[PDB]
């Protein structure tokens, strides 16, 4: 599961190139298969790692095909592959038959002449095809010993292996939102209590075979989902011949939940010519909203 | 989605002044910003842009001066300008790139509005009168001339009486010289009969000193 | 990077339907190339997406086409309100993100004899220690035409700046203004200031000139 953590942060490096993957979006692409190639170069030479780009460094040591659609990087280690008495540890190859294939890697270590020429070390102009850097401390910006990680992105015919993150929403709670917990579906309050759950145990029920709580899939484990409200709303009315004003019953909700949903218009019995004046609350309460409690008898 | 830009430049070479970028009721949380420069008739070469991660992305020329910040419930994109060239004076504008699948390009279609960072310092504007009405050529055709000269910005307009006849006639955009200010040449076409007849007042205003000045060429 | 390159010189519009808008580049893309449209006075905005996701917007009468190092713009009958510069941008490399050089559409129109009228510098000029002359050039379509300066039969270059405007919607045609910049002295010492101007539809260069 490629995060691209790493690449985002941390801008130090010298040349980070995207050519066929977009550089910004990649937290959503599933990519077939990935691949990394590390070497070193000398300095300014990172400059034929492009699809198109030939010279001395993209024939005969590394190779690229017209389309690599993939990303690159490249960061500077000055104070580490050099030192000021010889740092002769990285050599490349500039000599040989034709021209490389697309991912192709040769190690062979003999001299080259395209008549034959065995080349004993001395024959007439026989030498060894492989020229060493010149790291050291005392250079310029152009001989710096430069790590260049090839990123190699492809979306051949395979299932996703790898794809990137999976950001998880924020933890909404308090209120009657949707929720999916790794599965869990549903809609509830998500509120805490004083529960003790064991570390093996992933979700919960209640006596009804009803999904109780379960621990937060991503982190600060804690209880979960609570039922919303719901009833039977009830209308009270003194007689048509009398008057013409009523009273919601809503049968068991606390008076404060409702009055914000009919606030945010998040009721589904919503009136259009409805209005709130007071709420009043008490045992199976059925908020008189348009009501007065007096303390007469 | 639209965006409106704001603010501007008027500091020298050398200082610091930042911008933003405002957004719209579009969903600016997984999308990405860029950047745009118009130097009227020069390169667009910008790179940098960040997205929901911490992805900072810097120009090659220009790489750790300029920062950039994003805000998502603000719904308001900065970019600071540190250590300012003499270069660097153009318009700056804001766009949103996406892809269609997942990758295949970014759309730069919903531009914004531009703002332009004038860098150095303002001058009044001059204007030259008594213009050649006829002195060499009499009959036919001639014009008038409401050269102004000595003036960094350009918020101007050349109004003749407010439209008087049909003839048909625009102003010339002006260019910036050598020394660093700009000038416009100013025309009018003559009528049948001009001699002796309404003469033409070039309303030049807008003077970043607060001083109107009018006067017959 | 991605070298791209654009036409040489803007192709007008006309009565037709074809024109010649092409965004080569070096290398070869398959389909990471876009295009862009940015009218003179406004900010620019998407008019032709990969050839293949044509989104809302834009009318379905402009088409794109483009396969292996040669893309051609393919366009329906030109509208006078859908006139510009066209811009394409490559998606091969992300950090040399650069966009194209232009390509303005503007009207054809028959070929103006230029108004070529020159303007002495004011008295109150001399005053200052500068002197201006300007020479008009309006009435013509060929935007093509440069002026020449010449003072006391001797070529004069580097001390001359033009302006041109936009094409006029009422008659198709642009305005140049050259104005040569000398300082008090080296308009003193001379006395013959002319202004040649050599235009397509001119048989012969008319050159203006006035006496100090």
């Amino acid at each position: 599961v490629a995060d691209y953590s790493v690449l985002y942060n941390s801008t130090f490096f010298s040349t980070f190139k995207c050519y066929g993957v977009s550089a910004t979006k990649l937290n959503d692409l599933c990519f077939s298969n990935v691949y990394a190639d590390s070497f070193v170069v000398k300095g300014d030479d990172v400059r034929q790692i492009a699809p198109g780009q030939t010279g001395v460094i993209a024939d005969y040591n590394y190779k690229l095909p017209d389309d690599f659609m993939g990303c690159v990087l490249a960061w500077n280690t000055r104070n580490i592959d050099a030192t000021s008495t010889g740092n002769y540890n990285y050599k490349y190859r500039y000599l040989r038959h034709g021209k490389l294939r697309p991912f192709e890697r040769d190690i062979s270590n003999v001299p080259f002449s395209p008549d034959g020429k065995p080349c004993t070390p001395p024959a007439l102009n026989c030498y060894w095809p492989l020229n060493d850097y010149g790291f050291y401390t005392t250079t310029g910006i152009g001989y710096q010993p430069y790590r260049v990680v090839v990123l190699s992105f492809e979306l051949l015919n395979a299932p996703a292996t790898v794809c990137g993150p999976k950001l998880s929403t924020d933890l909404i709670k308090n209120q009657c939102v949707n929720f999916n917990f790794n599965g869990l579906t549903g809609t509830g309050v998500l509120t805490p209590s004083s529960k003790r759950f064991q570390p093996f145990q992933q979700f919960g029920r209640d006596v009804s075979d009803f999904t109780d709580s379960v621990r937060d899939p991503k982190t600060s484990e804690i209880l979960d989902i609570s039922p919303c409200a719901f009833g039977g709303v009830s209308v009270i009315t003194p007689g048509t011949n009398a008057s013409s004003e009523v009273a919601v019953l809503y049968q068991d909700v606390n008076c404060t939940d409702v009055s914000t949903a009919i606030h945010a218009d998040q009721l589904t019995p919503a009136w259009r010519i409805y209005s709130t004046g007071n709420n009043v609350f008490q045992t199976q309460a059925g908020c008189l909203i348009g009501a007065e409690h007096v303390d007469t008898s | 989605v639209r965006l409106v830009e704001s603010g501007g430049g008027l500091v020298q070479p050398g200082g610091s002044l930042r911008l933003s970028c405002a957004a719209s009721g579009f969903t600016f949380r997984n999308y990405d910003i860029h950047w745009v420069r118009q130097t009227t008739g020069k390169g667009l070469e910008w790179v940098s842009a960040v997205g929901t991660s911490g992805d900072t992305y810097y120009l090659d020329s220009v790489k750790g001066r300029f920062t950039i910040s994003r805000e998502d419930a603000k719904k308001s994109v900065y970019l600071q300008m540190n250590s300012l060239r003499a270069g660097d004076t153009a318009m700056y504008y804001c766009v949103r790139g996406d892809a269609s699948p997942d990758n295949i390009y970014y759309y730069m279609d919903v531009w914004g509005t531009g703002t332009r960072v004038i860098v150095s310092s303002t001058k009044g504007p001059s204007v030259f009168p008594l213009a050649p009405s006829s002195k060499s050529t009499s009959g036919g055709t001639a014009a008038l001339g409401c050269l102004v000269k000595d003036y960094f910005p350009e918020p101007v307009t050349v109004s003749w009486n407010s439209g008087a006849l049909t003839s048909g006639v625009h102003t010339f955009p002006a260019v910036l010289q050598s020394s660093g200010l700009y000038s416009l040449s100013s025309v009018v076409t003559v009528p049948s009969s001009s001699l002796g007849t309404q003469t033409y007042i070039c309303n030049v205003n807008h003077k970043p000193s607060n001083t109107k000045v009018d006067k017959k060429v | 990077d991605i070298q791209v390159t654009q036409s040489p010189s803007p192709l007008s519009a006309s009565v037709g339907d074809r024109v010649t808008i092409t965004c080569r580049a070096s290398q070869t893309i398959g389909k990471y190339l876009n295009w862009y449209h940015q009218i003179p006075g406004k900010a620019p905005k998407l008019l032709i997406s990969a050839a293949s996701t044509l989104h809302s917007g834009v009318p379905s009468r402009f088409s794109g086409r483009g396969s292996g190092t040669d893309f051609t713009l393919t366009i329906s009958s030109l509208q006078p309100e859908d006139f510009g510069t066209y811009y394409c941008q490559q998606s091969y490399s992300s950090p040399p993100w650069t966009f194209g050089q232009g390509t303005k559409v503007e009207i054809k129109r028959t070929v103006a004899a230029p108004s070529v009228f020159i303007f002495p510098p004011s008295d109150e000029q001399l005053k200052s220690g500068t002197a201006s002359v300007v020479c008009l050039l309006n009435n013509f379509y060929p935007r093509e035409a440069k002026v020449q300066w010449k003072v006391d039969n001797a070529l004069q270059s580097g001390n001359s700046q033009e302006s041109v405007t936009e094409q006029d919607s009422k008659d198709s045609t642009y305005s140049l203004s050259s104005t040569l910049t000398l300082s008090k002295a080296d308009y003193e010492k001379h006395k013959v200031y002319a202004c040649e101007v050599t235009h397509q539809g001119l048989s012969s260069p008319v050159t203006k000139s006035f006496n100090r």
